[PDB]
């Protein structure tokens, strides 16, 4: 909505569509699509470089350096499967109700735009301070590539830095527990109580 | 892009990779000599990830097969699936080998055919400018697959340092020791190379094969013709995110990265339930996903001989549960809901655990688009029971004066036996230390 | 659309003009431009017209055995300007598509007047492609004949590298800017004319076609930053050429007197201090003419380094049209 | 106009040029003895660029074929494609030669038939008043193609100085050295003439042929009848801009000018993927151009035996990617978009690189107007590995006292062996120096 990106790139995709198909997939709807593509590409952009660093390391202080990375990788592999799965089940639910109901066109237009507002609110989850910890997560990626170019005090600086986002993860988990018991927050509790029994 | 070169090697490694390529044509909708079905591109969205990319819509396999015994390759060319293989990539007609049964035979034959063994297998490397890695589809049983396979784990570590190494290696059989007696020697020599000269392995026990081969398969005389049926399905099952279009961990460096805790701890437990053809008549009533992963953590489909009373002091760290084909994904989060209530996996007390579930659509085929399939890639710390089984059979044999004079005549001058013993105990001690 | 196809094929003449003024086919214009060059090196005279029509008719026969059947050669002629005879002669020659009757209904005075402007840049693009073909063959011609001197072996070697930097940068730029504007406009007009059903939509698709392409080829009121740098590389490519055979010729004739003086050494024995003094004079003229070619090369590559840097910034300033596509392409060429 | 005279020479050079002319009639829609199809002028817009121009619509080939062995030409006249050849341009019936197997045989036979060898091959030169050049379709293997081919690289350099020279020469096989042993001697003597007495070459390795001949072709006994199938297609593929109507680099002096960095660096790597006939059943679904050039830079289709771990310190300078036939040119700039993101070609740090792509319409034929074809003409600086392979096999043979007394009896009085060794090392040193 009125927010900005979480990196350096102004890159996004926009779909080109004309009449009378522009009546149902709006140009306002493309802007709602333009916010979710920036979020999902960026955490995928993280997953690529982090995985490459892990494979390079694969190919004690070094056992503990592998211990922080595998803990942080398994944290970010689980949360992004949750975002992939719990987007996807509103996707099959939004597919089925266009098959169940469809008798008017402004209805299935407003059916679709109310779905993007659910996807936008799930990606507006990183509004107050979470976009700062994803950038603080990214600054310890590039601090770990600054020692990829260097091959221990550097490793315990990473243990201090990888315990820094851990205490901020519980801060974001504490921010996940605060509203008036709405459904998207109840959605983000059971997914993160999934992250609690581990 | 994501091209992997399979290194099929040995008497058993060539036969388990022969039907692995034969499994791939039945699911891609292609024939080994032609293209008669149009189901290859509309149904399957990606085919050039294990095959070589096409020149005439003929997907060449990216495979090499070397063995000292010519018997395994003479049972290939009369089969109609050998015309898909090329007679110029590996060998032409009438290829041979040694005499030959020794671990020191193939270990000494690697540096006398050193010019030819690094010439024709490197021609497939520069076909793609971004190589994925190398999988050594070799064997531990015998001296053929264990003798020469230990050499390529060393010289491909520095000539190709930025490539993934991970093997689907089969473990030998420990029932009696009459036909072979050199089994504790050649196994531990390769097992040292599998931990420090190799990143990951996929263990496949032989004593656990006939536990399953008489479980539901109902045979009376165990033959070698059944060893290729359990192995070739789970090989193609492991690349369903990689061959078929998936999203997350769709590479081989995606799956192995999310399961290995540390180097020298990479031995992954495998599980695969559906192997019966008369289950097909009752899967028409919407058999769900809520019952297929309750039996994966239950020790019934496992292919690892381990202790039954040793799981209380051992803890799971990483467990993979792969569903394939029809999943009904509106209840796949419902299946993962029931995991925390049972706590069938013991969790590590020092750090978090992870139950990763993933899906990919299967082949457009009637036995594949109807029956649910579950592939397990576990990682449990009770795997030292096999390492305690192999080490207790190793030090007992050296006190009986067995193969100490019959083994050190060729290319062995110093005692490298305790070099394998301490490094095996380093693995066994760091496993129990890993849960603090 | 019956009248279009039963006689005076208008849609076929839309395609037939692209092979000549847009230069869609090369085997026509190259078998022209080979024969056309020995006439263009001299300045134009009053007898300039009568022979090029014979150079035209021989060259459209050497490339065709079936193009006699349509009416295209009668509807194409030659076009010369009123420029005084004290010019180079290269800029006078141009081909034009002639119209007489109902073909002149779809083709007005405003159409071919802009086709002269799209031809002169594209003729100069093929002019730069063929005179640099001559100097590339001139690289391999003189180098094979001067083998025997150890000094001049490494002297041509670094000259061939710094010439190759200008060869590869002109090639990946000039081949790509014309083929792309060929791509976006052939697939815009030719597929649209058979799906719209009119006369006025044939021309409405056409009269938006022929001014999209030239605005992407050369000419716009805001494109003064385009041609100022494309002509700054057009005269630097002449300055690099004429200085080469001003120094390759001085490198080759001086070696021819050395070899024939060697032949006089064996005949004087079958049939000496001044003979050594003339050889030392040869070596001194070999000595002078190597920094003569060096010093001109240090001036040339400093100009080319100033051209390649000024070509980037002065392409990236106009008023918010498809220049983001144009600025995408030149950084891709110099780096990859 | 653009007439090229092919110089087919030797035991192997005559057979690879025999099916090269036989390939040209199937794509021009013409018969070697008549004109039965009208597809020759409406479908193909240019035919008189390799053939001689017509007198009765009979496109004579501009070819000459000399060899010491009469066996290669006696397998020609019984084939029905020999009536297109003329029995007065080269030889009449019962032509012979030497005995004969020596490099010094054909090197000494060039100046005793000096009057006749420069008489009938010059009659085709003045047929067109603007000659393109000469291609020496000769061989390096044996003493027949290497002995006489080194003579014409010298006397045609000054008698025809303003003509392009560039050859499609085949490299010999280095597997064992039993049948031939003179292979390091006759190869390096011609390789010196290929760099200073010749502008460009097109290398064609023999050990890389059977790498492809068993890759997708599935043969058991490698015969000589397969060596003409990989070679004749890429010869006609290289002239698709020249034979079929193209626009840019539509001449042979167009293509070679945009790839050679410098003299004595002209060895071009070749690649060609589509060689399989069962790919045809799945190209009906609009197989695109976005996937065909991702595998060209990937080292899979290469015909050059080179090192796999030597590409990190070597850099590409010029790479050609030729698509043919159906291209769908609205996505050909989309294929070149994806090149910079992978950086599969290492770029030179001193200057710019270039990925040149071009297209031309193929023959009006059903296997040609349906399946995508990709021809690669690379130029990578790892080509010194072959020059290190040939030089290490050259100095090792001179220390074994091999062919030093058996080779200098005829027309050799001084040691010209180190004259070839230093000039080969000059090529190998200037290649690594070229990236500063």
């Amino acid at each position: 909505t009125e927010l900005a990106l979480s990196g350096l790139e102004s890159f996004s995709f926009d779909y080109i569509v004309k009449w009378p198909l522009s009546l149902i997939i709006n140009r306002k709807a493309l802007t709602r699509y333009q916010m979710l593509f920036r979020h999902m590409f960026y955490c995928k952009h993280v997953e690529r470089l982090l995985c490459n660093v892990w494979i390079s390391n694969k190919t004690k202080w070094f056992a503990g350096a592998f211990t922080l990375r595998q803990r942080m990788l398994n944290f970010v592999q689980n949360i992004q499967y949750y975002m992939m799965f719990e987007v996807m089940e509103p996707t099959w639910h939004i597919l089925e109700k266009n098959l169940k109901s469809a008798s008017n066109i402004d209805d299935v237009l407003s059916h679709h735009t109310s779905f993007l507002d659910n996807c936008l609110k799930d990606c507006m989850l990183t509004n107050p301070e979470l976009l700062k910890i994803f950038s603080k997560l990214m600054s310890v990626c590039v601090m770990f590539t600054n020692c990829l170019q260097r091959f221990e005090s550097t490793i315990n600086n990473f243990d201090s830095n990888f315990s820094a986002h851990l205490m901020d993860l519980l801060d974001k988990l504490s921010m996940y527990s605060t509203s008036d018991c709405e459904h998207s927050m109840i959605n983000i509790i059971y997914r993160l109580d999934f992250n609690g029994f581990y | 892009p994501r091209e992997i070169i399979t290194l099929q090697l040995g008497q058993c490694g060539n036969q388990i990779g022969f039907e692995f390529w034969k499994q791939l044509c039945a699911e891609h909708g292609i024939s080994p000599e032609g293209i008669v079905e149009e189901f290859a591109t509309e149904g399957t969205d990606r085919k050039d990830v294990f095959f070589y990319q096409a020149d005439d819509e003929h997907y060449i396999p990216r495979a090499v097969l070397l063995d000292l015994e010519p018997r395994v390759i003479h049972s290939i060319l009369n089969s109609p699936y050998a015309n898909l293989y090329n007679p110029e990539n590996i060998y032409l007609s009438e290829h041979g080998g040694g005499a030959g049964n020794n671990w020191a035979s193939g270990f000494s034959q690697g540096e006398k055919i050193h010019e030819d063994i690094f010439d024709i297998i490197d021609r497939e490397a520069d076909g793609s400018d971004s190589l994925e890695g190398f999988v050594l589809c070799h064997s531990i049983a015998g001296g053929t697959g264990s003798g020469l396979g230990s050499y390529l784990l060393e010289r491909l570590n520095d000539r190709y340092p930025k490539k993934l190494v991970q093997t689907y290696s089969v473990f030998p059989n420990q029932d009696e020791m009459s036909h072979v007696v050199v089994q504790p020697y050649n196994s531990l020599l390769t097992l040292k190379r599998l931990t420090q000269n190799a990143d990951c392995v996929v263990v496949l026990d032989n004593t656990a094969l006939n536990r399953i081969a008489t479980d539901r398969l109902h045979i009376q005389n165990p033959s070698f013709s059944q060893i290729n049926q359990l192995v070739s399905t789970i090989m193609s099952a492991s690349t369903t995110t990689l061959r078929y279009p998936g999203y997350m961990n769709n590479d081989l460096i995606g799956l192995i990265a999310s399961l290995i805790p540390t180097p020298r701890l990479h031995f992954l437990m495998t599980g695969y339930t559906p192997l019966t053809t008369d289950q097909s008549v009752a899967s028409v009533r919407k058999t769900t996903v809520l019952d297929v992963m309750r039996r994966l953590l239950q020790p019934k489909n496992v292919m690892v001989s381990t202790g039954r009373d040793r799981q209380t002091n051992h803890c799971y760290i990483a467990i993979l549960n792969i569903i394939q084909g029809e999943v009904d994904p509106t209840q796949v989060h419902k299946s993962l809901q029931r995991i925390r209530e049972r706590k069938l996996a013991n969790f590590i007390p020092w750090g978090p655990a992870s139950i990763q579930v993933a899906l990919s659509r299967k082949s457009p085929y009637l036995p594949s688009a109807h029956r649910v399939s579950g592939l397990m890639m576990a990682n449990h710390t009770n795997i030292s029971s096999l390492f305690e089984r192999t080490c207790r059979q190793y030090d007992k044999l050296r006190k009986r004066e067995a193969f100490l004079e019959q083994f050190r005549k060729e290319d062995i001058f110093k005692d490298n036996f305790d070099e394998l013993d301490n490094s095996r105990e380093i693995v066994q001690q760091l496993i129990d230390e890993y849960h603090a | 659309l019956d009248v279009l196809n039963k006689n005076y094929n208008l849609l076929e003449h839309m395609q037939a003009m692209r092979r000549y003024l847009l230069l869609g086919q090369g085997d026509f214009i190259r078998h022209l431009m080979d024969l056309l060059k020995p006439e263009l090196v001299r300045p134009a005279t009053t007898l300039y017209q009568h022979n090029l029509t014979g150079i035209l008719e021989t060259a459209v026969r050497a490339t065709n055995a079936q193009f006699d059947n349509p009416e295209i050669l009668k509807r194409l002629d030659v076009r010369l300007l009123e420029v005084s005879p004290g010019d180079t002669g290269w800029d006078v020659f141009s081909l034009d598509y002639h119209v007489d009757g109902p073909i002149a209904t779809v083709f007005t005075r405003e159409c071919m007047s802009h086709y002269l402007r799209v031809f002169n840049f594209l003729w100069r693009a093929k002019r730069m492609e063929y005179i640099l073909t001559d100097i590339w063959k001139g690289h391999m011609c003189n180098a094979k004949l001067l083998k025997g001197m150890p000094e001049l072996s490494g002297v041509l070697h670094q000259c061939h590298i710094l010439a190759s930097e200008m060869v590869h940068f002109i090639h990946q730029m000039q081949y790509y800017i014309t083929f792309e504007v060929l791509e976006c406009s052939w697939d815009e007009l030719w597929n649209k004319v058979l799906k719209a059903q009119d006369l006025d939509h044939i021309i409405a698709a056409h009269d938006v076609f022929l001014d999209t392409i030239i605005s992407r080829c050369l000419l716009d009121s805001e494109s003064r930053a385009l041609l100022n740098q494309l002509r700054a590389v057009f005269d630097q490519i002449i300055e690099f050429q004429n200085a080469q055979d001003a120094l390759y010729r001085a490198a080759l004739e001086e070696l021819q007197q050395r070899l024939q003086f060697e032949e006089r050494k064996k005949e004087r024995e079958s049939e000496t201090a001044a003979e050594e003094d003339v050889e030392n004079k040869r070596i001194q003229e070999f000595q002078e003419s190597i920094p003569k070619m060096r010093s001109q090369l240090r001036i040339l590559t400093h100009f080319y380094q100033g051209i390649v840097q000024q070509f980037l910034v002065l392409l990236t300033t106009s008023t918010d049209e498809s220049l983001r596509f144009l600025s995408f392409r030149l950084d891709f060429n110099e780096h990859y």
